[PDB]
């Protein structure tokens, strides 16, 4: 009936749009550490520890967008 | 700084060849100044002849 059809929908909406905000935000974000990374070699696994702090805040909001289309898809359609 | 970049004149190397600039006098008279210098430029030239370490003036 209607309902599978919209909600896969919906899921593919917001997975969809997470795909792009995580993806650029560890784009725009690595970047700048491998500009670091090469302008300040003996410093790697100190930038690396903060590379690692930063980039848990930009997975945040896209992990909970991947959380609930996963359960809109697998549990509500 | 560990910011440094790449240039000659700022890192070291492996030495071969070393150069000097003697500076001495145009005139006479001045009494022992230019040989008290010159032997102890040679006492030096000749550590590093020692090893082979090639030098210039």
């Amino acid at each position: 009936n209607l309902n599978m059809d919209l909600l896969y929908m919906a899921a593919a909406v917001m997975m969809g749009l997470a795909a792009i905000g995580a993806a650029i935000g560890i784009g725009i974000l690595g970047g700048k550490f491998l500009e670091g990374a090469a302008r300040q070699p003996d410093l790697i696994p100190l930038l690396r520890t903060q590379f690692f702090i930063v980039m848990g805040l930009v997975d945040a909001i896209p992990m909970i967008a991947v959380g609930l289309g996963l359960y809109v898809m697998f549990a509500v359609a | 700084g560990n910011l440094e970049y790449k240039h000659p004149y700022l890192e070291d190397r492996d030495v071969k060849r070393v150069g000097y600039l003697v500076v001495s006098t145009d005139r006479g008279l001045a009494g022992g100044l230019n040989i008290n210098l010159f032997k102890k430029l040679l006492a030096e030239m000749k550590t590093w002849t020692d090893k082979g370490v090639q030098a210039d003036l």
